[PDB]
């Protein structure tokens, strides 16, 4: 029958509820005058229940502003208010429809998209959405002007493209901006194992450049890492990509030991009697930095399980490691250095001993040979993991600390060993006890800070200074900053470098006291 | 509207009345009465799409707002250099008072004239004049009046001093008798519990010309009628002003310290040593 009795009443509803005159209204006044009725009192009931609401909002706002209060605080609230109730009432079926109805989203996306908070919105909405085109589509235009993974990755030359100019940029970072370029690669390869084994056999191949392939070699490592952080073994990977295959026993060993994450007396003992033979299979072969973390974790963390027949089977390998020089005559082993092999394997034994026997004042006991033995730089890898597992338990500070004194034999005797030393503070820089209070917090943090003053004594100033201007920015109150100053400025030497100056003096500008302050602002200055 | 130059229902329905192009008329009244952000303006469709009237956003924020507009005029009462804020206050007030005959602008006006110590009355006046200003005044609005003029004291006093002694006649003539209680247990404090001794404070506040009111009102009655409970009802306000500490009669009030004594020799119902 004539649909005019239901929907004339489905359009009446809409007519006379409380305020929908200025809306769809167009579309249902169209189905009401074509159907007929009663149109003069559909316009009475449009505009009887006009509440004006909205001269009533222009009312408040004005006052609201004749107030002296920020119109932009008004801007954040009337905009949070409206991105929260998309996000709430947002559907995808719908967002699919406005492309259904054409396929590029008319002007209003593109003025949206002007607004930072709807690109967001934008990407918080696409970034879950792999499949809806509206999103899909959306999240890869703006990034021509994240890349979605899943396009990332639907077929080789959308890939291809996005990983060179990806890793242009990481390259193009140096060693800081790569934690902000790798990850888009690195997730956009740790989608699929094709993607993986394309990138890691490319990055194989630009590895043997020997004009900056090591640093290709390093970034293939990290992916690989990342890879593994996805729960995905890229043993086999590694295996048949270098010299592996040159040795089966030593494949299966290693490869073995890398799919499980963990060590086993038995390849263990596979790569020590292929070392032990007089023809022991290349340093590098084993040279991996996960399978060396097995071993820091095998000999520092309390166990693992462990026989002593084997104790020193996998010191000697590790020694092995990090001792041997093999010298390529065209990728030719022919000089094998296994002198400063002994040694560094009765150092590692030693450490290990002591590192495993859980130790505090029988440190301080041994500290001459400690400091003695850290040189070996596995040694010191070996004893900063420890420290870092002990160090780490909840409430470590109670109780006897010693232990961060060790990171001044390591980080100024070994210069590539100040990222990791930072990097293992910017935790304890973050040390929060209930039991002992802010006090002795701020106490331990002032000592860190003194630890990570010396650090920048050593050279490593750029990511210290701008990690200390991100803390404050953030966590780090006023007093450990001013602190900071206090320590640096009484053991810092001028003349300051403006690499330095350019991060510790606009973030000194909060302070302006321990006067050694104000010579150095007048000094960096000037 | 019109009070600050904008148009209403009328000049809308003219604006469609004998025209030959009544939709654009109408899409330029929309426009001539919209919230004027450039973001708006390409927005409102965009939104109107969704099923959402423009208003709809606008009902959201007109709540968000108007609770910023009550919270700013607390704040100008307690903020702000004190010539600058009492003027920002009274301007405000002047802008506003055009709609305190909407349902909007009320009770915002209402706490603008209780932070200010005086107003232009012809405002007060309105307020007792309309039964709805009447009850949504503030409390202060209603001292003002009064201490301004004693006529709605009165005739708001007259009822309640009424509703008092009705309550004192039903009290006294009512027919229980117990080992276990009597009418006269309460305390002078348990008296003043009720809520209309208490009011009357709220209508006297902390003010001595209002307090000097209700005492000629009391005289009065007291004076005509020869009973108790006009004096009765002097105690229980003196020491309701009390239980609020009302600096401004206990310490001036030579009679206060007394009657404090006397609450205490009424509970116990005995002058101890």
């Amino acid at each position: 029958g004539e649909d005019d009795a239901e929907v004339q009443q489905e359009c009446l509803h809409k007519f006379s509820t409380r305020d929908y005159i200025m809306e769809s209204i167009f579309n249902t006044l169209k189905r009401y005058f074509q159907a007929g009725g009663s149109p003069e009192n559909v316009i009475q009931l449009l505009s009887e229940n006009y509440t004006a609401v909205a001269q009533t909002v222009n009312l408040l706002a004005e006052w609201l502003i004749q107030t002296g209060v920020e119109p932009v605080q008004v801007q954040e609230t009337v905009e949070n208010h409206l991105k929260s109730l998309l996000i709430k009432h947002f559907d995808p079926r719908k967002a699919d429809s406005i492309f259904t109805e054409e396929g590029e989203t008319p002007a209003w996306l593109e003025q949206m998209i002007a607004h930072t908070t709807w690109r967001d919105l934008f990407y918080k909405l696409a970034e879950a959405h792999p499949d809806c085109l509206m999103l899909n589509f959306t999240v890869k235009l703006i990034s021509d002007a994240i890349t979605s993974v899943s396009t990332a990755c639907q077929q080789l030359e959308v890939f291809s493209r996005v990983l060179r100019t990806s890793l242009a940029t990481i390259l193009d970072g140096g060693e800081e901006n790569l934690e902000k370029n790798l990850p888009e690669f690195a997730k956009m390869v740790c989608h699929g194992e094709h993607t993986y084994l394309f990138a890691q056999a490319m990055m194989s191949v630009l590895a043997q450049e020997e004009q900056g392939g090591s640093a290709v070699r390093r970034i293939a490592q990290e992916v690989q890492r990342f890879a593994q952080e996805k729960g995905h073994d890229a043993s086999q990977i590694t295996l048949a990509l270098g010299t592996a295959a040159s040795y089966p026993r030593a494949c299966q060993a290693l490869g073995a030991m890398l799919s499980k994450g963990a060590l086993n007396p038995a390849d263990i003992t596979v790569l020590f009697k292929m070392f032990t033979s007089m023809d022991p299979p290349p340093v590098e072969l084993i040279r991996v930095p996960a399978f060396l973390d097995l071993f820091m974790q095998s000999l520092f963390k309390p166990g693992a399980r462990i026989n002593q027949d084997h104790k020193h089977k996998y010191i000697h390998i590790l020694a092995y490691a990090a001792s041997v020089v093999e010298t390529w005559k065209k990728n030719k082993r022919v000089s094998i250095n296994k002198d400063e092999l002994k040694s560094t394997s009765k150092a590692v034994e030693t450490v290990h001993n002591l590192c495993c026997n859980e130790n505090a004042s029988e440190l301080v006991a041994e500290l001459s040979t400690l400091y003695q033995c850290i040189r070996f730089p596995v040694v010191a890898m070996g004893v900063l993991k420890w420290v870092d597992w002990t160090v780490s338990e909840p409430r470590y500070f109670q109780l006897q600390p010693v232990h961060l004194a060790l990171l001044d034999e390591i980080s100024t005797c070994h210069q590539l060993l100040h990222p990791q030393v930072l990097q293992l503070l910017v935790k304890l820089f973050e040390t929060e006890h209930s039991q002992l209070d802010v006090m002795e917090q701020l106490e331990l943090k002032k000592t860190l800070l003194d630890r990570m003053v010396h650090l920048l004594s050593r050279g490593y100033v750029l990511p210290v200074v701008s990690y200390i201007r991100k803390c404050l920015e953030k966590d780090t109150d006023i007093s450990l900053i001013r602190y900071f100053v206090t320590e640096v400025l009484d053991v810092i030497a001028p003349p300051y470098t403006s690499d330095f100056v350019q991060l510790f003096l606009p973030i000194l500008e909060n302070d302006s006291i321990a006067d050694p302050v104000t010579e150095f602002i007048a000094h960096c200055k000037s | 509207l019109q009070d600050l130059g904008v148009a209403n229902g009328e000049d809308l329905k003219e604006t469609l009345t004998n025209c030959t192009e009544p939709l654009k008329a109408i899409e330029q009244f929309q426009t001539e009465n919209g919230v004027l952000l450039p973001s708006l303006q390409s927005a409102l469709p965009f939104l109107d799409l969704h099923g959402t009237p423009r208003l709809e956003f606008h009902q959201s924020v007109f709540d968000e707002l108007r609770d910023k507009l009550l919270e700013r005029v607390s704040a100008i009462a307690s903020e702000g250099k004190a010539e600058e804020r009492y003027k920002k206050l009274e301007d405000l007030l002047e802008k506003s008072f055009s709609l305190v005959k909407m349902p909007s602008l009320q009770p915002v006006v209402m706490c603008v004239m209780k932070h200010l110590p005086k107003v232009p009355e012809k405002k007060l006046k309105l307020v007792m004049a309309d039964k709805e200003l009447y009850r949504a005044c503030a409390v202060e609005v209603k001292r003002q009046i009064w201490q301004d003029n004693q006529a709605l004291f009165g005739d708001e006093v007259s009822p309640l001093l009424k509703q008092y002694i009705l309550e004192k006649e039903s009290a006294l003539f009512s027919t229980e008798l117990s080992v276990l209680h009597n009418f006269f247990s309460p305390s002078p404090k348990t008296r003043r519990q009720g809520e209309v001794v208490q009011r009357l404070t709220r209508m006297v506040g902390k003010n001595v010309k209002l307090y000097d009111m209700v005492l000629q009102f009391l005289r009065t009655l007291f004076l005509r009628t020869r009973n108790v409970h006009y004096c009765t009802l002097r105690a229980e306000l003196l020491m309701s002003l009390h239980d609020l500490d009302v600096g401004e009669i206990c310490t001036v009030d030579p009679c206060h310290k007394f009657t404090w004594c006397l609450d205490a020799c009424i509970r116990e119902r005995f002058v101890d040593s």
